[PDB]
RNA sequence: GCUUGAGUCUCGUAGAGGGGGGUAGAAUUCCAGGUGUAGCGGUGAAAUGCGUAGAGAUCUGGAGGAAUACCGGUGGCGAAGGCGGCCCCCUGGACGAAGACUGACGCUCAGGUGCGAAAGCGUGGGGAGCAAACAGGAUUAGAUACCCUGGUAGUCCACGCCGUAAACGAUGUCGACUUGGAGGUUGUGCCGGCGUGGCUUCCGGAGCUAACGCGUUAAGUCGACCGCCUGGGGAGUACGGCCGCAAGGUUAAAACUCAAAUGAAUUGACGGGGG
């Protein structure tokens, strides 16, 4: 299968896959028991990596392959996660996509 | 810009001979032509205003010119106008 | 950045310039920020 | 360092020299700069133009996510 | 004006593309061009996939023609749906050696 | 008359110079499907918002607009404003090398004319993203704000108008002259060097300057012509003229009032500046 690290600043999304891009389960920090200061953070997307891999305990998935994408905190430590969990990490790829120029991005924030 | 080919008739017309290239005739002969061939770029081309700056650049420097001429010499430059349409 | 093996995934971010970029594009920047800045910087070197 | 396009006297890069070109990119695809590679600055921007051609032909990728 | 011309076609249409070389250079030959070089490269892998396909085939032309009939070329390019893309550039002279591909 | 200023010709060179047309790849959004399940999003913390009518995530296909990552650079080009994917068409300027040619044809320029960022205006299109206004959520003593969720003009295109910006180098244009040092960029000559041009960045000498600083790209030493200033405020306002569809622009006072206003630098003190 792929697992889909969508790691963003304020959140983590672990979503494992089949080839084909089909979910066959998913975690969060959010939903793992974190809101605001403590759901972005590295351990937060650990705790949702290994729910995420506690979810496909039926497919019975060996290898993944790993595409990271975003910024945030939950990156690397998503990954360890499910290598903590025993998966065979054939690949890491990050996909987080740049525009090469694209839209204008919003306003910058005056705090 | 004008070709080499085009250049050289205009030089063999006005000039003494060939290499007779800095003459008033032929330096107003030649602003005379680009400016004319410049006419169609600038119908289709009506907001080429910097490629526009460098046709007014050739139009005042052939006034230049011809003014230098006609003090210099009437003669020749009432046959110039003449010979290339110039109200003045 | 397609790839112990950990860190070279992350060597390879560090060398595409991945965080960088998603940081500078978060939010806009006027023209005459970043012309400023592009200064600064190429005054910053020659020092 | 050094720009071997001096070295070797080249008048243009060439679009269709992929081994060349392919010299002067990242894994990503991403021209590599001219402080990194020592090119010179004329050869850098014949450089640049060279391998967006060859980049709109397929014959070098754009990035390394198609 | 000197011409170099490539231009990727369909991969199954390479048989089609002996008859498109001689059609093109019958059009530069007709309006008194000359063929300085003229190149298959074959069916070459894509960098990228292009409308779904993983492989094209390529020709290389440089050409001296007059700038009308290199237009006709380029429309005959844009309609023809085997010819999937193509680049005119000017080049300063006339090309002749072989290209670092062949 | 002359050829040294100014031009012309020949051959090349670099360039996001301009106008027009075409095209590529990345990304955002939306639409249609597949998988999938309870959250997503957002903040300092929240909430509004979105989601079991199946979101978010992930995959496939499609639509549409706008902008062109890397290259990229005190890099380049342009009179200034400005100009950045790639390709073609039309086109302006600059620079260099050899000679040839014209023979002061020059410099500056009130009035005049043209060009002129962004916003704005008119008509017709277009509209992804962003976003004045606006709406809701917060914050707060209040919060017509900053922050959050949305979002219309507008931003884009064609044609016309407007004519202003800290439109700045806060430095008018042209020419001559006067120690150096270190870079960049772009030609070219002779044998990795040694020459010869153009443009440009930083430091600094004399000199200049209130000082700060400027310093062969002068704010030095001179010449030509133009523009402009004459205490602060009232006021770039009023009235009149001209211009503009409008918004307004431009030209431009007076009464009254104050004894200052101002520049640079110095010592402190202070900072929700740094060490
Ligand atoms: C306004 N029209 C322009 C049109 O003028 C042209 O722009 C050229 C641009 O192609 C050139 O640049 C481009 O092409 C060069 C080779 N010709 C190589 C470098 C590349 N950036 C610039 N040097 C000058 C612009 N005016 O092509 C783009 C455009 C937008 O259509
Ligand atoms: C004032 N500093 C200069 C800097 O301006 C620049 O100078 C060059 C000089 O190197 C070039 O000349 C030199 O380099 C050439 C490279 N093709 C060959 C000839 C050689 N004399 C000149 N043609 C132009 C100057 N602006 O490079 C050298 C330098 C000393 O750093
Ligand atoms: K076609
Ligand atoms: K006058
Ligand atoms: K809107
Ligand atoms: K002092
Ligand atoms: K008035
Ligand atoms: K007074
Ligand atoms: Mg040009
Ligand atoms: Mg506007
Ligand atoms: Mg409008
Ligand atoms: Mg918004
Ligand atoms: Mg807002
Ligand atoms: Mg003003
Ligand atoms: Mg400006
Ligand atoms: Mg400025
Ligand atoms: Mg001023
Ligand atoms: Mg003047
Ligand atoms: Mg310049
Ligand atoms: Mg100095
Ligand atoms: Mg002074
Ligand atoms: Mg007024």
């Amino acid at each position: 299968g792929v697992a889909h690290i969508h790691a963003s600043f304020n959140n983590t999304i672990v979503t494992i896959t089949d080839r084909q891009g089909n979910a066959l389960g998913w975690a969060t920090a959010g939903g793992s028991g974190f809101r605001g200061s403590r759901k972005s953070t590295p351990f937060a997307a650990q705790v949702a990596a290994e729910r995420c891999a506690d979810a496909v305990k039926e497919y019975g998935i060996k290898n993944l392959e790993v595409m990271v994408k975003g910024p945030g905190p939950g990156r690397e430590s998503t990954i360890r996660a499910l290598n903590a969990a025993g998966f065979r990490i054939t690949n890491i790829t990050d996909v987080t996509p740049i525009p090469h120029x694209g839209c204008r991005p919003p306003k910058k924030r005056r705090v | 810009s004008l070709s080499t080919e085009a250049t050289a008739k205009i030089v063999s017309e006005f000039g003494r001979d060939a290499n007779d290239t800095g003459s008033t005739e032929v330096q107003v002969a030649l602003l005379t032509a680009q400016i004319n061939h410049l006419q169609g770029h600038f119908a289709e081309h009506k907001k080429d205003h910097h490629s526009r700056r460098g046709l007014l650049r050739m139009v005042s420097q052939r006034r230049k010119l011809l003014d230098y001429l006609k003090r210099k010499d009437v003669a020749r430059y009432t046959q110039l106008i003449e010979r290339l349409g110039l109200r003045r | 950045p397609v790839i112990v093996a950990l860190r070279r995934f992350k060597r390879s971010c560090e060398k595409a310039g991945v965080l960088a970029e998603v940081r500078r594009r978060e939010f806009y920047e006027k023209p005459t920020t970043e012309r400023k800045r592009a200064k600064a910087s190429a005054v910053k070197r020659h020092a | 360092k050094f720009c071997r396009f001096t070295a070797e006297g080249v008048q243009e890069i060439d679009y269709k020299d992929i081994a060349t070109l392919k010299n002067y990119i990242t894994e990503s695809g991403k021209i590599v700069p001219s402080r990194i590679t020592g090119t010179r600055a004329k050869y850098q921007r014949q450089l640049a133009r060279a391998i967006k051609r060859a980049r709109y032909l397929s014959l070098l990728p754009y990035t390394d996510r198609h | 004006r000197h011409y170099e011309i490539v231009f990727m076609v369909h991969p199954d249409q390479s048989e089609q593309v002996p008859g498109m070389i001689e059609r093109y250079t019958a059009a530069i030959t007709g309006a008194e061009g000359k063929i300085h070089r003229l190149e298959d490269w074959g069916r070459r892998q894509l960098a990228y996939p292009i409308n779904k396909l993983h492989k094209a085939h390529y020709v290389l032309m440089n050409v001296e023609a007059p700038q009308e009939v290199i237009d006709e070329l380029e429309t005959t390019f844009r309609f023809n749906d085997a010819v999937i893309r193509s680049m005119v550039m000017r080049t300063k002279h006339a090309v002749t050696e072989a290209s670092p591909m062949v």
